[PDB]
RNA sequence: CGAUGUCGGCUCGUCGCAUCCUGGGGCUGAAGAAGGUCCCAAGGGUUGGGCUGUUCGCCCAUUAAAGCGGCACGCGAGCUG
RNA sequence: GAAUGCCGGCAUGAGUAACGAUAAAGAGGGUGAGAAUCCCUCUCGCCGUAAGCCCAAGGGUUCCUACGCAAUGGUCGUCAGCGUAGGGUUAGGCGGGACCUAAGGUGAAGCCGAAAGGCGUAGCCGAAGGGCAGCCGGUUAAUAUUCCGGCCCUUCCCGCAGGUGCGAUGGGGGGACGCUCUAGGCUAGGGGGACCGGAGCCAUGGACGAGCCCGGCCAGAAGCGCAGGGUGGGAGGUAGGCAAAUCCGCCUCCCAACAAGCUCUGCGUGGUGGGGAAGCCCGUACGGGUGACAACCCCCCGAAGCCAGGGAGCCAAGAAAAGCCUCUAAGCACAACCUGCGGGAACCCGUACCGCAAACCGACACAGGUGGGCGGGUGCAAGAGCACUCAGGCGCGCGGGAGAACCCUCGCCAAGGAACUCUGCAAGUUGGCCCCGUAACUUCGGGAGAAGGGGUGCUCCCUGGGGUGAUGAGCCCCGGGGAGCCGCAGUGAACAGGCUCUGGCGACUGUUUACCAAAAACACAGCUCUCUGCGAACUCGUAAGAGGAGGUAUAGGGAGCGACGCUUGCCCGGUGCCGGAAGGUCAAGGGGAGGGGUGCAAGCCCCGAACCGAAGCCCCGGUGAACGGCGGCCGUAACUAUAACGGUCCUAAGGUAGCGAAAUUCCUUGUCGGGUAAGUUCCGACCUGCACGAAAAGCGUAACGACCGGAGCGCUGUCUCGGCGAGGGACCCGGUGAAAUUGAACUGGCCGUGAAGAUGCGGCCUACCCGUGGCAGGACGAAAAGACCCCGUGGAGCUUUACUGCAGCC
RNA sequence: GAGCUAGCCCUGGCCAGGGUGAAGCUGGGGUGAGACCCAGUGGAGGCCCGAACCGGUGGGGGAUGCAAACCCCUCGGAUGA
RNA sequence: UGGUUCGUGGAGCCAUGGGGGAAUCUGGGCGGACCACCGCCUAAGGCUAAGUACUCCGGGUGACCGAUAGCGCACCAGUAC
RNA sequence: AAUGACCC
RNA sequence: CGCGGGGUGGAGCAGCCUGGUAGCUCGUCGGGCUCAUAACCCGAAGGUCGUCGGUUCAAAUCCGGCCCCCGCAACCA
RNA sequence: CCGAGGGUAGGGCCCGUGACUGGGGCGAAGUCGUAACAAGGUAGCUGUACCGGAAGGUGCGGCUGGA
RNA sequence: GUGGGAGAGGGUGGUGGAAUUCCCGGAGUAGCGGUGAAAUGCGCAGAUACCGGGAGGAACGCCGAUGGCGAAGGCAGCCA
């Protein structure tokens, strides 16, 4: 939906804010399965690497189920959907009959009171995992595993699914949320259905408060620097470059692949 | 205006203390060559419990 | 070049005369009045504004006239910048 | 004898500048060898959201007392933060440690690195965070939440007494949390009182009066009372909480739905204890006595503090561990644990004094810098603002006269009102509140405090709401109406926008050259390109490792552009990047036709042609929000002028839209029009654009701006054009007393001359010896071994299709 | 050597008093149901005025200074990057 | 690749990071590419006095200093600052 | 695979 | 003032560097197609190569001096 | 008290004029092209959109006022 | 009102095949595209033509009409 708002101050005029409906009455979250320490910091044993990091609000890491093949058989209630300040997505609470309590990455049409499970049983509906295999072609599914046993790594971003291909022998075909296209083991892990909270893209920070509030810290142009700091450094008033278009490292920016040819994941990929 | 010295004892101690200087090879050359000058203070005097 | 601060303005001046005005004079194609033009003469005088950093210049309203030039393009241990 | 030489000593400027905030002093009396400067008293002035008080840091003997003044103090000194000596810092409850964990540090296992060393789950260390039992008074010259008094607590250990399955570093629970706005009831704190207590006082015209003045408090266990916080009770089933569990969790039934009940805080009250003014008298440097058997009561205002884990809203989504409660395991159930009650035990370190400052950081008794808490009263709309002022503390460690110039800070001014100047720079005008009243334009919020006005004091009368109170008096908040008084003037002092029109740039709040640039630069939301499938790309590191990220294409890195509106044309020839299992070239290696050296030979040893050989390059393509680029010359219309039209050369393609003498225009004050009496600026146009132009974006845009330009009104010492007054210096007297500079000096003008600008040489002219206040023209005056300029086969930073390497990638 | 300065990490603290009045809630109105419109409440904001506090805009002073960055007047921000 | 006078040189010897990879006296290395002859040595384990270096320290001597010299210090100096 | 000066 | 590129039939361009021959397109002229004009088709004409000098057997071409044309430069002060 | 009017301040409507600029009407024999009327030599006309000296072309849908 | 009828009337969800294009494998050569005629273009780096597999978007042939439905604009594979 998106929230709008109207211009009683400039950047108050373009500025917009998610809609939290989908929040069900559950805003602070949930001790015993997480929160732990989340330890900020822009940079490792020293030294930054990666420019322009930190400040914006304390977090509270919710630790996710990430591999849902512990409680293979095992149902569970969806008892809340609550904001998680560490991704784009919505995280959902839910209550095993086991007792335990994890949270799910919370899919698109996920209601609270449903049930859910996972497993090679499993009913093909919204919420529940299998491994690859068993979901039939053509059915969008996410938080999907690389390779099995090691936990969900693709699509976990807001309103992002894979969509199931084909098969060929142990591999089923992915369409990733990128376009890729990818031969994943038939062994791993994924959860039907699309990530939701879709309208996240269509956000407008707004002003610069905003971008510092998430930890954000400006970024500054090569153009705006000196020949020591930048190759785009210099000269007089204003350049156009001089060069081709490179990062602070010489490296040019506009074109030149990056991914190492000789990667033994090559003979698994099919697209860009 | 602010100028530069902001005594601190507990930085004073945890920065130039006898035990930093000894943590590492640089500064137990430091003992040693204030030890063969013949100083009469190894490291700064920190004071206060 | 082990430093002579460099434009313009301001402030204060002072000097040259190849005189802008006033005083004296010759010639005039000088009727008179007003001019032209040369010579004698610097004693005193030589306005206020618009534009530009401006010097200069162009305008506006005047004036007896709105002189030219030197003094480290006079003058920053005097000011401005 | 010179090196702006090195070290030391003493000169010159010079009795000169200064003596550190313009808050301010005067006198009388003491002490003393010696008093503007020390003690005391009286008067005056200054601070008072401090210039008062309480902590933290830092300092470390500066605290208190006695004796002292050589030096230290910008003068004096009998004084001191100074010299000599002696004294002073008392804790189970305050802070820190025999408690906990944060970032971070360290680090067993483990990983890595020529050595040194780098990492690293556990653990340990690490605190203004969590945990934790003291309040009110009295005493010292100097210490007290420490000593003492009164009242009140906490831990251990040993006993008895009564309970129960007790029992872990292990399970769970709890601890436990953001921002903004907030209700109820309290406390802190403050105002009023005809009430209570009190020494006293009638002045100078009047008042012996609900007269003036002073004070009417503090702590306090149990128990109560008033607020408020926490929390459901049962019974079964159980696979989860990494062994167990009665615990938690999940599920299913019953009873509550409430704070009803348990508790737990805060506030009142409480046995009791303590304090208790002015004034008056004293002898202290200061405190003492009395006032007192002090009284110790009623209203009102009232928090930002307390009840606290209260409530509501919001997005950016808000530490950990221990203590604590509960659950059980090994064990043990003569142990052990809980509750009550007795007795006993309760260590280590800090405690002085300064602490917005003369004791801390600034070489100084330096006008600067320094975190937290309290910070009274009156008014002015409010307030921590402003004026005065409690308490308290100061008059800033040189003074006395004088009343020139000139300077600083300040006040006023005839007439004129920007004529000043680069510029209204500066300075004035404006100014609080209430009430009228407000345009273009606009993104519908704004522009707006638009502009422009009027009201503002005091008195008396009438009258409307609330709050606390019983529905009432009072006390306290907001209003309305009518008469009336005074002055030049009513936010009568202090605090407190000058305004408008129109351009440029940047959207905007923000950031920046600490110490000459706050900007139109940077950032900024947003736009696009590109890389990156996750052991991601990228960054750091030799590695291990880490960041990215406990993220996963709506994500992460790199690049440019930079809200938003309308848009962003053409060229892929060159360069970059991307895509091409053909082809050419291509190194080590494979291959050996063939040749060479030695041997009597077997042999041993050398070169070495075909041919097979990667990436890179060449070659074939693509690609512009990739580096980039986007023409010339002649002719032509029935007045001239001009050229829709045409020819021709060249390119990879020949600049579209929209702007345009511009932050861009050389010629140039282009040419018209506008503002002016007059306008190289400014605004509107024209287009001959030296040399705009579409993401190093193009053309616009409401709002915004200590940015930059032009204009007008208002007002003025900016000016014509100055004048006067004020205080701080300047000056004279007493005390203290520097500095750069300095070849030596017995140091005049002119015209000359001289290395070409002479006090010093020539000729002349002038001129008695020496100071004080002034002005700066000269001593090519001081200051800095010129910054600019060249020089040096001097040096650095930076760039690249300079050379040559290296990391990195292939 | 990060006791100055730049950034980030952990844990605390501070920001008087006034303005303006977004959403939302509630009531009324409109419709077939709505959208929407009026009140009232509510208290948003790199919103406004203004102390502390953080700055350093213009001018003047200071220039062997009080000060190797100071002082006076004036000005920017002040719930947020 | 390093060492030696040896900088790729006709480049051996000695050491070694990588690849291949023997022999036990009729076995192996060397005598400066290499081959023949003639010789010299016995690799792939280790220890080993003395002659040699140094002067914190003690002594001796000086065509060495004599307090701006001589050590930074003749003096309570690596102190004061 | 273009064009047909003016008025009548 | 300096630099380096340029003047060829009526128009616009080649031809030079490796000296001997001046060629392309348009236009002009004559004829044809058409009722006529243009388009189209067939034929033809047309160049002191800016001037001055000589180098050569011979100069559009090579070399000097001037003259117009275009473009660049004019910096530190 | 009110009050003609004068003054100051800001709006509203209307008239005139302005460098320059936009298109329009009209004016016997100037320029360029051929768009339409015959299937006008690409059926035309149409709303919209883009592009072009100019008529105009093209895309998309539409109409018979064309076969 | 009761009881029936036809229909491309509308909205939502799902689904089928033919064909075009692109990718992959096979087989296969010297040209294919295109027009009035050509050229641009694609193709010896393996094109066009053919077979097999896959991806994907769009529009529904025959039925079909000079037909039906809707207030017009307009509505067409099938299912609910
Ligand atoms: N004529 C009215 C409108 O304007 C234009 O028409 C105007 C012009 O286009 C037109 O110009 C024509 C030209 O088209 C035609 N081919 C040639 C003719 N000689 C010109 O003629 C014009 O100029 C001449 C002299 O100058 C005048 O005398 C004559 O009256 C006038 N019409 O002249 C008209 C002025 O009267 C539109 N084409 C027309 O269709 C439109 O409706
Ligand atoms: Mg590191
Ligand atoms: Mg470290
Ligand atoms: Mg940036
Ligand atoms: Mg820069
Ligand atoms: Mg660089
Ligand atoms: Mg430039
Ligand atoms: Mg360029
Ligand atoms: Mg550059
Ligand atoms: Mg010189
Ligand atoms: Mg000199
Ligand atoms: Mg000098
Ligand atoms: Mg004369
Ligand atoms: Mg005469
Ligand atoms: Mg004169
Ligand atoms: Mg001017
Ligand atoms: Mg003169
Ligand atoms: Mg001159
Ligand atoms: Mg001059
Ligand atoms: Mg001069
Ligand atoms: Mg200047
Ligand atoms: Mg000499
Ligand atoms: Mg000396
Ligand atoms: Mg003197
Ligand atoms: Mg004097
Ligand atoms: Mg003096
Ligand atoms: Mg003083
Ligand atoms: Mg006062
Ligand atoms: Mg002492
Ligand atoms: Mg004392
Ligand atoms: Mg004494
Ligand atoms: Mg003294
Ligand atoms: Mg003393
Ligand atoms: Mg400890
Ligand atoms: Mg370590
Ligand atoms: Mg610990
Ligand atoms: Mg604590
Ligand atoms: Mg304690
Ligand atoms: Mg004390
Ligand atoms: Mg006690
Ligand atoms: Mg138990
Ligand atoms: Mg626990
Ligand atoms: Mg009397
Ligand atoms: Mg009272
Ligand atoms: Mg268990
Ligand atoms: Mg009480
Ligand atoms: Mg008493
Ligand atoms: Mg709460
Ligand atoms: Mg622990
Ligand atoms: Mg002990
Ligand atoms: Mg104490
Ligand atoms: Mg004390
Ligand atoms: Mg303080
Ligand atoms: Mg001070
Ligand atoms: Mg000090
Ligand atoms: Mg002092
Ligand atoms: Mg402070
Ligand atoms: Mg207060
Ligand atoms: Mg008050
Ligand atoms: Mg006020
Ligand atoms: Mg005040
Ligand atoms: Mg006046
Ligand atoms: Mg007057
Ligand atoms: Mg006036
Ligand atoms: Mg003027
Ligand atoms: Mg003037
Ligand atoms: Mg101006
Ligand atoms: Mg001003
Ligand atoms: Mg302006
Ligand atoms: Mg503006
Ligand atoms: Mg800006
Ligand atoms: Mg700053
Ligand atoms: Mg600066
Ligand atoms: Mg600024
Ligand atoms: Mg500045
Ligand atoms: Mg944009
Ligand atoms: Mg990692
Ligand atoms: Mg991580
Ligand atoms: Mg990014
Ligand atoms: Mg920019
Ligand atoms: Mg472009
Ligand atoms: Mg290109
Ligand atoms: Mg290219
Ligand atoms: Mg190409
Ligand atoms: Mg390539
Ligand atoms: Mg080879
Ligand atoms: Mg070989
Ligand atoms: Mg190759
Ligand atoms: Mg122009
Ligand atoms: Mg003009
Ligand atoms: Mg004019
Ligand atoms: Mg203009
Ligand atoms: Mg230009
Ligand atoms: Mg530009
Ligand atoms: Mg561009
Ligand atoms: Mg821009
Ligand atoms: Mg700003
Ligand atoms: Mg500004
Ligand atoms: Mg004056
Ligand atoms: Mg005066
Ligand atoms: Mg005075
Ligand atoms: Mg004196
Ligand atoms: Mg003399
Ligand atoms: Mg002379
Ligand atoms: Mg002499
Ligand atoms: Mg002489
Ligand atoms: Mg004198
Ligand atoms: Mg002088
Ligand atoms: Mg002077
Ligand atoms: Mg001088
Ligand atoms: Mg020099
Ligand atoms: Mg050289
Ligand atoms: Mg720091
Ligand atoms: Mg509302
Ligand atoms: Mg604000
Ligand atoms: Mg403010
Ligand atoms: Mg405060
Ligand atoms: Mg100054
Ligand atoms: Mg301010
Ligand atoms: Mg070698
Ligand atoms: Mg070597
Ligand atoms: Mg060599
Ligand atoms: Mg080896
Ligand atoms: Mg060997
Ligand atoms: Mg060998
Ligand atoms: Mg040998
Ligand atoms: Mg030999
Ligand atoms: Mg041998
Ligand atoms: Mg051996
Ligand atoms: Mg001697
Ligand atoms: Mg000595
Ligand atoms: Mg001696
Ligand atoms: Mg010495
Ligand atoms: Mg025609
Ligand atoms: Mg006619
Ligand atoms: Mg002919
Ligand atoms: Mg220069
Ligand atoms: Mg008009
Ligand atoms: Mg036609
Ligand atoms: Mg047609
Ligand atoms: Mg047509
Ligand atoms: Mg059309
Ligand atoms: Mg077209
Ligand atoms: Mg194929």
């Amino acid at each position: 939906a998106v929230k709008k708002f109207k211009p009683y101050t400039p950047s108050r005029r373009f500025m917009t804010v998610a809609d939290f409906s989908e929040i069900t009455k559950t805003e602070p979250e949930k001790s015993l399965v997480k929160p732990l320490k989340k330890t900020g910091g822009r940079n490792n044993q020293g030294r930054i690497t990666v420019r322009f990091r930190g400040g914006g609000h304390k977090r509270l890491y919710r630790i996710i189920d990430f591999k849902r093949w512990d409680k293979v058989g095992i149902p569970a209630k969806v008892a809340a959907i609550e904001y998680d300040p560490n991704r784009s997505a919505r995280i959902a609470l839910l209550h095993y009959v086991d007792g335990e309590k994890r949270y799910i990455i919370a899919p698109d049409g996920l209601q609270v009171g449903q049930q859910v499970v996972a497993g090679p049983d499993a009913p093909i509906q919204v919420g529940n995992a299998l491994p690859l295999r068993f979901i039939p072609v053509g059915t969008v599914v996410h938080a999907v595993e690389l390779e099995p046993k090691k936990g969900a790594k693709l699509a976990r971003a807001a309103g992002t699914s894979a969509q199931i291909q084909g098969r060929e022998g142990d591999y089923v075909i992915l369409r990733l949320p990128s376009g890729e296209l990818r031969k994943v083991h038939g062994e791993c892990y994924a959860t039907v259905g699309a990530v939701g909270n879709a309208d996240h893209k269509n956000i407008v920070l707004g002003k610069a408060g905003r971008s510092r509030w998430l930890g954000r810290r400006p970024h500054v142009r090569g153009a705006a620097m000196n020949p020591v700091d930048h190759p785009h450094g210099g000269g007089e008033g204003r350049a156009p470059r001089g060069r081709p278009p490179a990062s602070p490292w010489g490296w040019q920016t506009k074109g030149l692949k990056t991914r190492k040819r000789r990667k033994p994941s090559s003979r698994f990929i099919i697209a860009r | 205006m602010k100028r530069t010295w902001q005594p601190n004892r507990r930085k004073r101690a945890k920065t130039h203390g006898f035990r930093a200087r000894m943590r590492t090879p640089g500064g137990r050359k430091v003992l040693k060559r204030r030890r063969q000058k013949g100083r009469w203070r190894l490291t700064p005097a920190v004071r206060k419990r």
